[PDB]
RNA sequence: CAGCUUGUUGGUGGGGUGACGGCCUACCAAGGCGACGACGGGUAGCCGGCCUGAGAGGGUGUCCGGCCACACUGGGACUGA
RNA sequence: AGAAGCACCGGCCAACUACGUGCCAGCAGCCGCGGUAAUACGUAGGGUGCGAGCGUUGUCCGGAAUUACUGGGCGUAAAGAGCUCGUAGGUGGUUUGUCGCGUUGUUCGUGAAAUCUCACGGCUUAACUGUGAGCGUGCGGGCGAUACGGGCAGACUAGAGU
RNA sequence: CUGGGCAGUAACUGACGCUGAGGAGCGAAAGCGUGGGGAGCGAACAGGAUUAGAUACCCUGGUAGUCCACGCCGUAAACG
RNA sequence: UCGAAGGUGGGAUCGGCGAUUGGGACGAAGUCGUAACAAGGUAGCCGUACCGGAAGGUGCGGCUGGAUC
């Protein structure tokens, strides 16, 4: 089952890049 | 690994956390036991504990045990805090010591009676 | 590259001694004949020689094995490395299997062994332990 | 400090009569208390330290003194047991024992504790001193004419004594010729887990 | 620098713990009382009373000059 | 008067379509206690059975242990599937020193005086098998001079020399 | 923490010191240190030792002893060897 | 005759039965115990380990070969940079002669005293002390050596390149 | 137009080698900039269907992109 | 002249708090789905891009840590 801890990693990945799509504006450009 | 590498860049211990903190190397600290109240363990070992929000004389701010059955806190009593970490709980890593300032010794304790505070007899 | 011809026989000498082989044949340098001249008087091989190679000289080595199918060597280690050599003083010279192995010195007064070190009392490089 | 209390009690819990004779002792060889008959859990720690307690009671020696003994047997040169059955032989209550001037182990330690005795003419009342090479093993002078130390005239002869002490007549003083080896040292119990002990 | 001379030293010895040989320099300042001097000049020196703030150090000898 | 001493006793389960068939395995080690030593794994149903099984089945697997009289001949360090046990001797009077699963297997070898150190794996039938592996890799001084065609003073060191006739006078 | 250094690097003539010395000064040249860690940030009195460990190591520098620094905080001279 | 208490008893870990409680009180370092028969909570009895000490905490080392010099690893367990070139650095074939820096031998000096180890001596033994011998691993000077490493002056073609 | 590799001769040099912290270059696809091009395919999008829903899978279309030039990006299960 | 302290100033740097806001971890017998594990019901993963309440979907290239002949 080595693919989990590919699966893991795919999900926070995921999550942050999501976090940054949010934030690509003045969310996040300011700062 | 290739001997030149460890004389570039030596060996190297890992951090070793501070097992205990907000007492800054004293084996017992004072504290003037704000909020002392009753919270429950995780999924297994369902019951009831006592606990209390401590604030030590290092000027912070932790949850501690009170150890054995009964207690006198309710809000500013100066309890003196060590450590020891309960299982069950969370954010429990700290005990009051029983039998001290204003922890009495835990009553009708005639069994190991040194821990939970207790003289012997009259 | 080829670094260490030390090791690279030694090496050589653990290869063919655990493929059985009855002799095996590297370059020579002096100190490899020497060696081999340790490992002779200690005796783990059994002669050895020289051929008129294309260039340089040519190192043969028997190996000498028991009356049935037993290594006369139980192994054998490179201790002096180039990426770190190992020196030792007349008074703390190494121990190979508590005494039944022995170790290559190389000393001022040329190459020779652990027991010829502690008796003639000079110390120095530490080469390899065979046993 | 000292144990103070039952002798057959902890004879039975080692399993091995540490004393010269006992009616008390093999009437009842199971260790004692309620449980005193269940199948013990033979342990090598089990045997141990009921081997190192063996040792301690056997002389009355207490825990840390024990200790500071084997850190000295283990420091000196050689072996370790031999010498440590040795040191622990040269305390001086076990030298009364061998030269059979006592019944008991707690009345020969008594005789030196309650000042009757003098070395070099030397008034000593610790218990834990260690005899060395050709010393005199001497009473008081005044102790003449008391009970005990009467009794223990006829008394003589139904204890061998050791080789490495002599003792003479109407003047009851020994002669340590050496300090005892091995072999004369009386083995109520094998020595080697002592030594194993401590490495943990 | 008008007298003053640099010559970098070398020194070898053994690694405190992984036991290697470390190959370590220095380099230290020497006195001329002629200012004549190439680079490279393999020249040996010996300790003074200092001469300047981070003087130490004369030239003695000159030999197997620059080439 | 022969000396037997299981190490761990270890309940092993089987699945089937009806739930787990449970079985026991009986690592034991059977020795003299002067120089043969022998391990048996041993499995059955039930605990004394797979007792008895691995003692037969060590008794059968014997080898002598080359010792010099209460220590070994010299160190060693034996490396199992992945169990790793090293192996010093002793000076004759400090006595075996040696972990739970190690100490048995040299115990009924009957060595004394040894010092021994499970430095790979934890488990107690793969630390067996490097102390066996280890026992192994032992020699002794007189098959190392045949080996070598030089006499005993000159391949063994003279400490050991001295000390074996000090036990045979 | 990658650029730090201008009395900084050196020399000359001086001054000054118990004494060499940019220790200070006038002039002249533009050098010195650094990836083997300069400069910086954080922490810290150091040591024979002490604790631990089979050792190597790890922790620590308390009694004793040696060295240093300081004396409410900061700056300076005097006498006197 | 005036003079014993402390801790613990499921496994580590040496040491067990009963009664009271019934997921509650509570215990616990770990994994776990207690939901009606608790060797694991409270009490009693017994026992074990100690003992003027016994336990809890905190700190550090050990176990931890879990920072591996001694003494570890990187296909799939954490771990080969996506690949190459190349700077510093590390490392380097065969042979001749020399230097003797590393290395190595010996001596001298230093490495205070105290500390630690060995042997005695005395405080009634001990702790403690004293004396003699090691330790003081390192460093500086002189006198040796050149096998290996290093510098130098060369040589060879086997590596490398044309 | 141009790079590398392999073999053979032994003509030549005579250790000039190996690796390589940093560093530099190269680096699938997607993506970005400017300018071209755009058949087919095809993120997005839209409709249809399926479905409890269907922001999907299937169908019908279909924009970026995919292609070219020149830069940028410097990442991949860039894997043996 | 030099000079501590003090004053003025602009920076550097290390912290605290901060309406509001973002993710993380641990919790409970909550709500919406069912994305992965079997061909997991559209093989799964990698990078990248876009889209979507949410897991996810899709495109392009790649891998087998999937299949087929
Ligand atoms: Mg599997
Ligand atoms: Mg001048
Ligand atoms: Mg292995
Ligand atoms: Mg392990
Ligand atoms: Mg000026
Ligand atoms: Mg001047
Ligand atoms: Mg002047
Ligand atoms: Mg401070
Ligand atoms: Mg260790
Ligand atoms: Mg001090
Ligand atoms: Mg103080
Ligand atoms: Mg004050
Ligand atoms: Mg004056
Ligand atoms: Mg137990
Ligand atoms: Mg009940
Ligand atoms: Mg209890
Ligand atoms: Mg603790
Ligand atoms: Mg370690
Ligand atoms: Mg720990
Ligand atoms: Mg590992
Ligand atoms: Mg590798
Ligand atoms: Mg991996
Ligand atoms: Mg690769
Ligand atoms: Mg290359
Ligand atoms: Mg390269
Ligand atoms: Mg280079
Ligand atoms: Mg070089
Ligand atoms: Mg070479
Ligand atoms: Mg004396
Ligand atoms: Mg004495
Ligand atoms: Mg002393
Ligand atoms: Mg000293
Ligand atoms: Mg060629
Ligand atoms: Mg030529
Ligand atoms: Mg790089
Ligand atoms: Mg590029
Ligand atoms: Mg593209
Ligand atoms: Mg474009
Ligand atoms: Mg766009
Ligand atoms: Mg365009
Ligand atoms: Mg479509
Ligand atoms: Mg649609
Ligand atoms: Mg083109
Ligand atoms: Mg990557
Ligand atoms: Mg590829
Ligand atoms: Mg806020
Ligand atoms: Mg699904
Ligand atoms: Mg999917
Ligand atoms: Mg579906
Ligand atoms: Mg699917
Ligand atoms: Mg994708
Ligand atoms: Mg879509
Ligand atoms: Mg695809």
């Amino acid at each position: 089952g080595s693919v989990i801890k590919k699966r893991r990693k795919r999900m926070s990945k995921k999550k942050h890049r999501k976090l940054l799509r949010r934030t690509r504006v003045q969310r996040r450009k300011l700062g | 690994p290739t001997i030149q590498q460890l004389v570039r860049k030596g060996r190297r211990d890992k951090i070793s956390k501070v097992k205990t903190a907000a007492l800054k190397g004293s084996p017992q600290r004072r504290g003037v036991c704000t909020r002392v109240y009753t919270t429950t363990p995780k999924k297994p070992n369902s019951a009831l504990r006592k606990v209390a929000r401590v604030k030590l004389t290092s000027q912070v701010e932790v949850t501690a045990y009170i150890p054995g059955e009964g207690h006198n806190l309710q809000e500013h009593s100066m309890v003196l805090v060590r450590g020891g970490r309960v299982k069950d709980l969370p954010g429990v890593r700290y005990k009051i010591i029983r039998g001290s300032l204003d922890t009495q010794g835990v009553k009708n304790r005639k069994q190991a009676r040194s821990r939970y505070g207790a003289k012997k007899e009259k | 590259t080829m670094t260490d011809p030390i090791a690279d026989f030694l090496t050589r000498l653990r290869n063919a001694n655990s493929a059985y082989h009855d002799e095996v044949s590297l370059p020579h340098s002096k100190l490899k004949a020497n060696i081999a001249q340790i490992l002779k008087n200690e005796g783990y091989i059994s002669d050895f020689r020289t051929e008129d190679a294309r260039v340089g000289k040519s190192l043969v080595i028997q190996l000498k094995y028991g009356p049935s199918r037993e290594r006369s060597i139980a192994g054998l280690r490179r201790v002096s490395k180039p990426g770190l050599r190992v020196y030792a003083k007349s008074t703390n010279l190494p121990r190979v299997l508590g005494g039944l192995g022995v170790a290559i010195i190389s000393t001022s007064s040329g190459l020779l062994t652990d027991r010829q070190a502690a008796r003639q009392g000079v110390g120095g490089e530490v080469l390899a332990y065979v046993w | 400090a000292r144990y103070t209390g039952p002798v057959t009690r902890k004879s039975r819990r080692l399993r091995t009569d540490l004393v010269g004779g006992d009616q008390a002792f093999e009437k009842r060889p199971y260790p004692p208390g309620q449980h005193g008959r269940a199948r013990i859990k033979e342990s090598e720690y089990l045997l141990q330290l009921q081997e190192k307690q063996k040792a301690r009671f056997t002389y009355g020696v207490m825990e840390k003194q024990f200790r500071r003994y084997y850190e000295e047997a283990v420091r000196q040169p050689g072996k370790t047991g031999e010498e440590l059955l040795k040191i622990l032989e040269s305390r001086l209550d076990n030298v009364i024992y061998r030269a059979g001037l006592a019944r008991t182990r707690r009345m020969a330690r008594q005789l030196v504790s309650h000042g009757h005795f003098n070395v070099n003419g030397v008034h000593v009342n610790v218990p834990s001193y260690r005899v060395s090479q050709y010393d005199i093993v001497d009473v008081r002078d005044k102790s003449l004419n008391t009970v005990p130390f009467q009794i223990a005239r006829e008394t003589a002869g139904e204890r061998p004594i050791p080789s490495w002490l002599q003792v003479v007549g109407e003047r009851q003083r020994v002669l340590i010729h050496q300090l005892p080896e091995r072999a004369q040292i009386d083995v109520p119990l094998t020595e080697q887990l002592i030594v194993e002990y401590y490495s943990k | 620098m008008q007298k003053t001379i640099v010559v970098e030293l070398e020194d070898r010895m053994r690694h405190p713990l992984y036991g290697k040989i470390i190959r370590t320099t220095k380099k230290v300042k020497a006195h001329d009382e002629d200012s004549v001097a190439g680079i490279g000049d393999r020249v040996s020196l010996m300790e003074t009373r200092p001469l300047s703030a981070t003087k130490r150090w004369r030239l003695v000898e000159i030999l197997e000059k620059a080439k | 008067n022969y000396l037997e001493r299981v190490v761990a006793i270890n309940r092993v389960s089987k699945v089937v379509k009806g739930g787990r068939r449970f079985s026991f395995t009986a690592l034991v080690i059977v020795g003299d206690g002067n120089g043969m030593v022998g391990v048996g794994y041993g499995k059955a149903k039930e605990v004394p059975a797979a007792i008895a099984k691995g003692v037969e089945e060590a008794r059968k697997s014997f080898f002598r242990v080359p010792l010099i009289g209460g220590t070994i001949t010299h160190p060693v360090q034996g490396e199992a599937a992945a169990g790793v046990v090293l192996l010093r001797p002793a000076s004759p009077g400090t006595g075996v020193i040696a972990g739970g699963a190690a100490r048995a297997v040299l115990e009924c070898a009957g060595v004394h005086d040894i010092l021994a150190k499970s430095l790979g794996s934890d488990n107690a039938i793969n630390v067996v098998h490097a102390t066996v592996a280890a026992l192994k890799l032992l020699q002794r001084p007189e098959e190392v001079a045949a080996r070598r065609g030089l006499p005993i003073e000159d391949v063994a060191p003279a400490g050991m020399l001295k000390a074996r006739r000090k036990s045979e006078a």
